[PDB]
């Protein structure tokens, strides 16, 4: 078996593996995500707009369980593999306790598989950022983020990939309490974050939404051009 | 040993170490399959050129069955580990399906194991390439398995040193319509255009493949071909 | 040991993953291989690259091969490594029909050989699988489907695509003459003429495999030397 | 390039080196002890406004007499953390006591030079944990503040600071502490030094605190608490 | 020839497909500074070496390189001394391993088979490196008569009439073969023992080289005592 | 440069720097002095404590009623090497019913010390240890590394600074046979203040004392009951 | 011992099953449910061991969640079938076997209604009604004399009645309550409790 | 008995140029009958199909095992399996099991690929293999399986004259067997038709 | 670098790893043993680094078995661990075949458990010379002499260390066929006196051992009283 050590220590204390792969995360695609008082909106920008592509393999925006849904950032095949064994542990959850898993639970769990692959032997790090966004069984909007050190922290609106600072400016001057008034001032909002980073915004904008006690819905191209026709 | 792969991807693309294999094909001894209508027939060049090697003592044309043959071109100990492993791989099929293994079947297995060697830890790739040939549901086969682990279905094929002219002199007698006899003449003659000396009953051998079965020419059976 | 050791399963500098990126560059220069979904089938075209006077026939088919009752693909690249995947997809096939006693949908059985190739890229000390691949088949929740994935396990659903040597100058022939939705097999074989003739063609040179369906059954059948040549010349009448 | 587990030409293991390194980066935990019980202040270093301060937990209560403020990596923090919240239910299971603050820092403390690459299995640490640990509770010599570092080392100490500004807090500790303080005066001298090795205005939001006295549990102050406090 | 990587470390292919690991092991070979002699009679085989004894502290009875692997098998090592008594070893152990398995006397030609099987597997595996030595059998065979084999470094076996290995190689193989160009028990000694005398212009003396036979009517492998071989060194 | 990286790598001079760069690591630590008589064997370690605030770490471990060590290096590999000696110590009470004999042990240290500076990746006890006991032979003084080696002596000192100890050990070391007790200590004490600067002296709040005797079971002295064997020097 | 019945209609698939929990001569419990939602439209009803049922019937559900879960689509009521099938032929063999009895009821959009038979040796049998413990052998006579392949909705919770009513003059167990089920297009739906 | 649980008949009969295979229908637990309509005979060619009589259980895990090695054999040498070469992979199929093996005794009957030629064996558990010139039978009721084969066996028998013979046989056998009955399905392989019939049998 | 692995042949034959090893055993104190008519008598000039050592610490002769000893040289951790692996061969082999384990078969086992270690990169060669010596009323007097590659030849008179090359010339001057170990004893201690330096070494304690007929079959080290009777004759 291979047991060689691939993250280790550098000169100033940094670790060379983690780094690199945070360095993935940014040529990914943009992935925003905006908690709301009762409404979760995960929004994804399609850098590949094929037209001859079915559109519905390569969503970026899954679902872990009937509560907690997921986008991310960076490399596709490593965040396939996080999902899967996020799903896994959502029914092994569901087996053990009587209940369905709270949202930082999960984010939990999948934090402790990455921290896991930074310091193990014959093995990298995982180079992907989540964003996992749920409703508690109180009824409570959750939206964590986490990195491929296995660092996790809860937000208020959050976005990740390429434009990220951008975003990140400029959900930090426009999120405010009365900008998420209701459902669709959320949804006006990930799009608008979205819109001033993603080439030519409109049919490249995928967004899934959820609400209190709802699976989970993900707008289509109609759906869509209505809220980036009413922006204007 | 080793748990990493010492033949990896290089910036173009290739298996650098997969073509360093073939390369010592490439200067291995000449080696010619010919499939002619009732049969099959490998021949090797088998110089020694020392005197005091038993020419009877090693054998370059082996059984694998009873109606499946091999040949090679390249390192002779590399060779020795695919035949046993073509052996083991035969029986294990007449064990479970008591019925000869059929030589597509058996060319596949054994390919699987050269494939593995490109992609193991601490192991080269094979550098042998192999010729076997055999006789099933009436019908001659001829296959070629190389280092890399793939393998392609031939009529008539050069290995070894000198295979490229190899190829081109046997393209231009080969024929559709041909008989065992008069393969084991072509096969002799392509071995003829690169053997340097004067070829012998014991510098050469000579393994042919019919409806009887796989089996190895003798000295006997070479010189009466070598006269005509 | 660790001297040795090129550490084939880790990250650089930019963060990508140098050994998979070589190994997308084998699969480049290899023959192309194309799929194009029409409404009643899906077809692959590939280019042979065994092409010998000396070359014996023996098998049914070199670049295409049988998964199971309903599905097919297409390889490219290190063929070798092409013959390890293909006898894994066929497992997993078998294994899923042994469990659930149906056919397994052509998504599911994609992404269980994507999650091997994505594991050979992450750990182990190996060099990764050298070969993408091209699925088609028919499955009861999406009726006929194309998939594509690569060396590093990623995967994707397609109308129409193309891989191996020149696969950039075929994508852009072919958005230009696909139609989505109104697509006939008779017209999709056209096409895959069309695209294989500008990124060279004789009918010794291609292999062709269609999937269909016919009385609740799947079928997947190779063109015949005949059945190919037709097509070559009803393109030349257009030309 | 050389192993995991190589030796330097001063007689220091270059991944340890390392590894303390990157324990002067993170954010600054101070760990005070005294005769009423021990107090943890560490700032929370928030980057973002839109990230949930309450979302960064800083200081964590290993047990109901034993509480634990880090610093450097949080994310190699929690697999010490969960090995000494074991240990201590182990022992409670096994003795039908409580595990001493110094019982506790040690069974971590092992944790910290296993590692390597070499005969080894699949579940082996390939490098060392990259955090330090503030260890304070309270047993059966009162309230105690243990320190353990990356190199496995732990000593006893009555007021100790880790994290980037360690150095500078050092010293304001070294002025401002005696062998008779109060837990009000600690609290508040922790404060004070934490407020100006910062760079952000210290609010009530901005810092974790928590203390272990020898009659109640480990508590960790409200947003109220630490608002009056900060008067 | 050219290199890359690391293929003058470590059992690999080189650019032009060549072992440079296994061509330093039978250099190796000579650096031991004897050389063995074997000679294919028509009733016998026998085996003749160099045996350098310089201190006298040494003991001369203990330093052989003539080793009995079965009743019937001898054979001579060349090259490095522990990886000679290594393979040895392994080649007793495989002889006691075939007969205790297959009920029978294993023949000289698949033990020898067997001795380059495993050498084979070194010039494949990276991790070790291939041994330094070289081995010659003898033997009688059931329906053949004496053999002589002889195993190098590379896996690479044969059969021969008459084999030399060692410093003195080439030109051993040049007067053996002029000698198998143009054999009793005794001329078949004589010409083992011309050969290597020869080759090294010395005049070998009674203790000076070892000598071991296997016979037709005397199949028994057996070391020729000094007076045994002084008796045939002055008949020359 | 090519031959100071790994263990299993011989260098052109016939030496194994890695394992020489292990043996660093003990002259950086504390200085610890252990001397004997011929009824008791004590031990005399300096704890130093970094900061000002901290406390001096241990320097003095239990091995067993008749065995203690004190040690001087890496404190985690020294709590690896205490854990495996206690252990060997309680396997021969269970078996056998009797104490293991301190130098028995003491080969059981050297075995294990050495399996890894022979594999590769593997990598040497960076510990100096000073084994004090007491059996059936008397008493015993020892003295392990991280070259695996180990040696019997009348008095040992290791650590930082420790030649001036060692030096001082020598000029004394024929009278330490008929010195009792306190007398023996005071030595032991004596000859650690001479690693120490001249500014400073040994103090209660960094001395701690091992002592094992025959009919003494291995004692160890904080801070408090230092004081009795302190006053009394000069 | 328990009692399963299951009823299988055009178009739906009528299932019941006892509510006692029963230790030694006590009913511990007099509402205790024995059915098991493994999807929308899959019921799975288990009966025998102790621990065996509930934890083989958790581990089938589990399993059969994570595959909407990771694919989209629901498994049908035949691959459920059979991939529990499988699951229990593979510990009869092993070191823990399960003991359980069950019916496996369900409903496809294309091959509509079904009910699967399967005992403790794992051998899968579909039925257009079937029944489980000592109460079978005194109801699947009722079920033969008056089932028929086009009975409604109505008629078979009538049939139903007459079966459950034969247990209370015939059996000399005390089953007073029933749980009762029906599965359609629309889903899995709650009848009232037939009681006595 | 474990064999008699279930219960069940399987039999194969040669024709001239054409096989039959017939069995029972009744699945049932002991002395209770569940359903009348079980499947004991699996198509494993075009012209290839195999009986299994037994424990239910093992009845469908062997033929879903079976199927699955079949399976991967035609998907890797391109070609339907022989009668023979199927005999030979039971065979080991069960052998695989030695020391607590699968509790059903096999019966295949089929025609060769390319000479069409009749072939039928049956095996035991253990997987050992029998091919004959007339008949095999496996089940409960082999000794009336037997008796019945013997005496009615005719040699050179075209499809319809084969079809009564084994439909006789098999109901004559299992009217006299208490677990085995509920009907009999029966069918008949020529060279370019597979005739599959339900017979009148008696329901008790 | 050829010479960084054992596993690695140089360009002209050589595996530099195992040289490297033989080095170490050069820079060790000389060990010398010698054969008589009835008997083995091991020498070794113990060199005493630190006058705080106890006399008799770092010992380099050890006890196989009971009718066998071994003298060492070079690397003492190393050659500690051959000393226990040779304990072990000679238990092993009486708990299977019932007898005393002849010294050649020891010989042999312990010089290929040696040359296992000079193959590898995984592993390091030994870096200590050591020698065997026994006495049998069958066998007779045995004295053989193990490398860091794994030879192992039988001997007369030996010498492995620093002065082993001036330590052999006095060595073959004596006529041990026809001595006695008794006579031996001093001669031994004579040699080791000779070659000690002086000038360049520091202090030094004489380590005797023998096996013989005297010692009925049985390895001891020599008497405080025949040490000190040779220690002063040497003198």
């Amino acid at each position: 078996s291979y047991d060689r050590a691939i993250t280790v220590f550098s000169p100033d204390g940094h670790l060379f593996q983690v780094e690199y792969a945070q360095e993935a995360v940014k040529k990914g695609s943009t992935a925003v995500g905006v908690r709301g008082k009762d409404i979760v909106v995960l929004g994804v920008e399609k850098k590949s707009v094929a037209k001859l592509q079915d559109e519905r393999t390569v969503r970026k925006i899954c679902a872990l369980d009937d509560n907690v849904c997921m986008a991310f950032a960076g490399l596709t095949a490593d965040a396939r593999i996080v999902i899967n064994r996020a799903r896994v542990e959502c029914q092994s959850h569901r087996l053990t306790v009587e209940d369905p898993v709270t949202v930082e639970y999960i984010t939990r769990y999948i934090a402790s598989l990455k921290q896991r692959y930074t310091q193990s032997n014959g093995r990298r790090p995982f180079g992907i950022s989540a964003l996992i966004v749920g409703f508690d069984f109180d009824g409570t909007p959750r939206l964590y983020q986490t990195d491929p050190s296995g660092t996790y922290h809860a937000w208020k609106a959050n976005a990740i990939g390429r434009g990220a600072k951008s975003v990140r400016e400029f959900l930090e001057k426009n999120y405010t309490d009365d900008a998420i008034e209701t459902d669709d001032l959320t949804i006006k909002l990930v799009i608008k974050a979205l819109l001033e980073v993603v080439q030519s915004g409109g049919k490249n904008i995928e967004l899934a939404v959820m609400r209190r006690d709802q699976p989970l819905k993900i707008l289509n191209p109609e759906e869509i051009e209505k809220y980036v026709a009413e922006i204007e | 040993g080793y748990s990493f792969s010492l033949t990896t991807f290089s910036p173009s693309g290739k298996l650098v170490q997969i073509e360093y294999a073939l390369a010592a094909v490439a200067g291995g001894a000449p080696s010619v399959g010919i499939k002619a209508a009732n049969g099959v027939v490998l021949a090797t060049e088998k110089k020694q050129k020392s005197i005091l090697y038993d020419e009877r003592s090693v054998h370059k044309v082996e059984p694998i069955t009873k109606h499946i043959g091999l040949v090679y071109s390249g390192m002779g100990p590399d060779y020795r580990v695919l035949v046993h492993r073509a052996r083991k791989l035969a029986q294990q099929y007449y064990l479970v399906y008591q019925e000869p293994i059929p030589t597509a079947q058996l060319v596949q297995r054994v390919a699987s194991v050269m494939q593995e060697y490109t992609q193991s830890g601490g192991v080269r790739p094979f550098g042998v390439s192999l010729l076997i040939c055999g006789w099933n549901e009436g019908r001659p086969y001829l296959f070629q398995s190389d280092p890399s682990g793939a393998y392609f279905a031939w009529k008539a094929t050069a290995m070894g040193k000198n295979y490229v002219n190899g190829k081109t002199f046997l393209e231009k007698r080969y024929n559709e319509d041909l008989e065992l006899e008069d393969a084991i003449h072509t096969a002799i003659l392509t071995l003829k255009e690169s053997f340097e000396g004067q070829m012998t009953e014991d510098n050469i051998e000579v393994g042919i493949c019919n409806e009887a079965g796989f089996r190895r020419l003798t000295p006997t059976e070479v010189r009466d071909y070598l006269a005509a | 040991s660790r001297r040795y050791d090129s550490r084939t399963t880790i990250f650089s500098p930019e963060g990508r993953l140098y050994q998979v990126e070589y190994a997308m560059e084998a699969i480049g220069h290899a023959g192309t291989c194309l799929g194009i979904l029409a409404n009643d089938g899906v077809l692959l075209a590939a280019e042979r690259r065994n092409i010998h006077k000396l070359l014996d026939e023996v098998f049914f088919s070199e670049k295409i091969y049988k998964l199971n009752e309903d599905m097919a693909c297409s390889v490219a690249g290190i063929t070798s490594d092409a013959n390890v995947l293909t006898n894994e997809l066929r497992l997993i096939a078998q294994r899923y029909l042994l469990q659930y006693q149906e056919p397994i949908p052509c998504e599911q059985l994609v992404t269980a050989l994507c999650d091997i190739k994505q594991a050979y890229t992450q750990f182990g000390g190996k060099r990764p699988f050298g070969v993408s691949l091209l699925y088609i088949g028919w499955d009861k929740h999406y009726g006929f489907q194309l998939y594509q994935s690569d060396p590093s396990g990623n995967y994707g659903g397609w109308k129409a695509t193309c891989i191996g040597n020149n696969s950039a100058a075929a994508v852009s022939m072919l958005k230009q003459d696909y139609k989505e939705g109104e697509m006939t097999l008779k017209s999709a074989l056209a096409l895959a003429v069309k695209v294989l003739n500008k990124t060279m063609l004789s009918a010794e040179k291609v292999e062709i495999a269609t999937l269909t369906r016919e009385s609740g059954k799947t079928v997947i059948r190779v063109l015949k030397q005949k059945e190919v040549e037709q097509l070559i010349k009803k393109h030349e009448e257009e030309e | 390039d050389r192993g995991v587990n190589t030796f330097s030409p001063e007689g220091r293991l270059f991944q340890v080196e390392y590894a303390i390194e990157a324990i002067k980066l993170g954010s600054t935990a101070i760990g005070i002890q005294t005769s009423e019980g021990v107090c943890l202040a560490v700032e929370k270093r928030i980057t973002s406004p839109l990230m949930e301060p309450s979302s960064i937990e800083k200081i964590v209560e290993i047990d109901a007499h034993i509480g634990c403020a880090m610093s450097g990596l949080i994310a190699d923090a929690k697999t010490l953390i969960d090995k000494a919240r074991v240990e201590t239910q182990n022992h409670w299971f096994t003795y039908n006591e409580t595990m001493t603050v110094e019982s506790v820092t040690q069974a971590v403390s092992n944790l910290a030079l296993q590692f390597g690459e070499e005969d080894a299995d699949p579940g082996a640490m390939s490098r060392p944990f990259g955090v330090a640990l503030l260890f304070g509770g309270v047993d059966e010599k009162g309230p105690q503040l243990f320190h353990m570092d990356p190199s496995g080392t732990f000593v006893q100490c009555d007021a100790r600071a880790i994290g980037s500004a360690s150095e500078g807090a050092q010293s304001s500790l070294q002025e401002v502490y005696h062998k008779s303080m109060t837990l009000k005066e600690a609290i508040k001298s922790s404060l004070i030094i934490l407020k100006q090795v910062m760079e952000e205005k210290l609010n009530a939001t901005n810092i974790e605190l928590a203390t272990v006295q020898p009659g109640q549990n480990f508590h960790m102050f409200t947003k109220e608490e630490l608002e009056e406090v900060i008067k | 020839g050219s290199s890359a990587g690391f293929d003058r470390h470590i059992t690999i292919f080189s650019p032009e497909g060549r072992l440079y690991q296994v061509e330093y092991a039978f250099k190796a070979i000579n650096q031991g500074g004897l050389t063995s002699v074997a000679v294919r009679g028509k009733d016998c085989a026998v085996i003749v070496t160099q045996k350098k004894v310089p201190d006298k502290l040494l003991d001369s009875s203990t330093v052989t390189h003539l080793f009995k692997i079965t009743e019937s098998i001898g054979c001579v090592m060349t090259g490095m001394t522990a990886d000679s008594r290594s393979q040895v070893q392994r080649a007793r152990y495989e002889a006691a391993n075939w007969k205790y398995k297959y009920g029978y006397e294993i023949p000289v030609d698949m033990l020898c088979k067997r001795i380059a099987d495993i050498s084979q597997v070194y010039t494949q595996n990276a991790e070790m490196r291939p041994l330094g030595c070289c081995m010659i059998l003898i033997g009688i065979d059931e329906e053949q008569g004496p053999q002589v084999y002889k195993c190098d470094p590379a896996g690479y076996y044969c059969g021969f009439k008459a084999t030399a290995a060692g410093v003195k190689q080439t030109e051993s193989t040049s007067f053996l073969e002029k000698k198998v160009k143009k054999w009793t028990f005794e001329q078949t000694v004589e010409t083992a023992i011309t050969c290597l005398s020869t080759v090294l212009s010395i005049d070998f003396k009674p203790s000076e080289i070892e000598v071991g036979v296997v016979t037709v009517e005397n199949p028994k492998f057996r070391i020729l005592t000094e007076a045994e071989i002084d008796a045939h060194l002055v008949a020359l | 440069n090519q031959y100071d990286n790994d263990v299993t790598v011989w260098s052109p001079q016939g030496r194994i720097h890695q394992i020489e760069y292990a043996m660093e690591a003990v002259k950086q630590g504390s200085a610890t002095v252990g001397l004997k008589s011929k009824t008791h064997a004590v031990l005399v370690a300096l704890k130093r404590a970094q900061s000002e605030l901290a406390a001096h770490q241990k320097k003095i471990l239990h091995v067993d009623n008749h065995i203690g060590i004190s040690i001087a290096g890496l404190t985690a590999d020294a709590r690896l090497l205490c854990n495996f000696m206690r252990q060997e110590c309680l396997d021969s009470r269970f078996v056998f019913d009797r104490p293991l004999p301190v130098s028995r042990l003491v080969s059981l240290i050297g075995s294990k010390t050495q399996i890894p500076t022979q594999r590769y990746g593997r990598r040497p006890y960076g510990v100096g240890l000073l084994i004090a006991g007491y059996d059936d032979m008397g008493p015993h003084i020892f003295q392990t590394c991280p070259s695996a080696n180990y040696f019997d002596c009348r008095a040992m000192s290791i650590g930082a600074r420790s030649q001036s100890a060692r030096t001082y050990l020598e000029r004394h070391m024929s009278e330490f046979m008929e010195c009792n007790l306190d007398e023996l200590v005071k030595h032991g004490l004596r000859a650690l203040r001479e690693t120490l600067p001249a500014e400073q002296d040994l103090t209660t709040k960094n001395v701690s004392i091992g002592i094992v005797g025959k009919d003494l079971e291995f004692t160890i002295y904080d801070d408090d009951d230092v004081s009795p064997f302190l006053d009394g020097l000069e | 011992m328990e009692y399963l019945i299951g009823i299988q209609g055009p178009d739906y698939v009528l299932v019941a099953s006892d509510r006692v929990a029963a230790s030694n001569i006590v009913q511990m419990k007099d509402d205790h449910d024995k059915m098991f939602k493994m999807s929308e439209k899959i019921l799975l009803l288990c009966v025998g061991e102790a621990g065996d049922t509930v934890q083989f019937a958790e581990y089938i559900q589990k399993n059969v969640q994570l595959y909407k879960m990771r694919n989209g689509y629901e498994l049908s009521p035949t691959a459920a079938a059979n991939f529990t099938r499988r699951n229990l032929a593979d510990c009869l063999r092993s070191r823990t076997p399960y003991h359980v009895n069950l019916l496996l009821a369900g409903y496809d959009e294309h091959e509509g209604p079904a009910l699967y038979y399967m005992d403790y040796l794992a051998a899968l049998a579909k039925a257009p009604f079937a029944a489980h413990g000592y109460g079978a052998f005194l109801t699947l006579s009722i079920l033969d004399r008056y089932y028929t392949p086009t009975i409604s909705r109505e008629r078979a919770v009538e049939l139903l009645r007459k079966c459950l009513e034969e247990l209370q003059k015939r059996f000399i167990l005390n089953l007073p309550t029933f749980s009762v089920r029906v599965i359609d297009k629309d889903g899995i739906h709650n009848l009232e409790n037939i009681a006595f | 008995s474990i064999m008699s649980y279930n219960g069940g008949a399987v039999m194969a009969m040669k024709g001239k140029n054409c096989v039959a295979i017939a069995a029972d229908r009744r699945f049932g637990i002991q002395a209770q009958m569940v359903t009348t309509d079980f499947q004991k005979i699996f198509p494993m060619g075009d012209r290839l199909y195999i009986g299994l009589a037994g424990l239910a259980t093992d009845v469908q895990t062997v033929a879903q095992r079976l199927k699955f090695r079949l399976n991967l054999y035609e998907l890797k040498e391109g070609r339907q399996i022989k009668p023979y070469t199927l005999m030979s992979m039971v065979a080991n199929l069960l052998y695989e099991k030695r020391f607590g093996p699968y509790y059903t005794e096999p019966v295949i009957a089929g025609l060769d690929p390319k000479t069409f030629k009749p072939f039928i064996c049956s095996l035991d558990l253990i997987g050992c293999p029998m091919v004959t010139d007339d008949f095999v039978v496996s089940g409960t009721c082999s000794e009336q399986m037997y008796g019945m084969c013997e005496s009615l066996w005719e040699p050179n028998m075209d499809p319809e004259h084969l079809f009564e013979t084994i439909s006789q046989a098999m109901l004559n056998a299992v009217d006299r067997d208490a677990v085995s009955g509920m009907g009999v399905i029966v069918h008949v392989i020529e060279k370019d038709k597979i005739t599959t019939r339900t017979l009148k049998a008696r329901m008790d | 670098g050829y010479d960084l692995s054992a596993s690695t042949f140089s360009p002209d034959g050589r595996v530099f790893q195992v040289e490297y090893a033989m080095k170490a055993v050069e820079n060790s104190s000389t060990a010398i043993g010698i054969r008589c008519k009835d008997g083995v008598v091991f020498g070794v000039e113990k060199l005493v680094l630190s006058k705080l050592y106890e006399e008799g610490s770092n010992k380099r002769l050890f006890n196989v078995d009971r009718h066998v000893g071994m003298a060492v040289a070079g690397l003492l951790a190393d050659a500690r661990s051959l000393a226990d692996i040779a304990r072990e061969e000679a238990s092993n082999f009486r708990s299977n075949f019932g007898y005393n384990i002849p010294l050649k078969h020891l010989a042999d086992r312990v010089a290929m458990y040696v040359h296992a270690y000079t193959l590898y990169s995984a592993v390091r060669p030994f870096g200590c010379s050591f020698m065997l010596g026994s006495y049998s009323a069958n066998d007779g007097a045995q004295l053989y002499m193990i490398d860091p590659s794994g030879v192992s030849y039988g001997y007369w008179g030996c010498a492995i260390g620093k002065a082993r090359q001036a330590a052999k010339t006095e060595i073959e001057k004596l006529q041990m066929k026809e001595m006695t170990c008794r006579d031996v004893v001093k001669e031994v201690a004579k040699i080791i006196y000779i070659v000690h330096d002086e000038v360049k070494d520091k202090a030094f304690e004489l380590e005797l051992s023998w096996v013989g007929e005297l010692t009925k079959g049985r390895h001891e080290i020599v008497p405080k009283d025949i040490r000190e009777e040779a220690e002063k004759y040497a003198k």
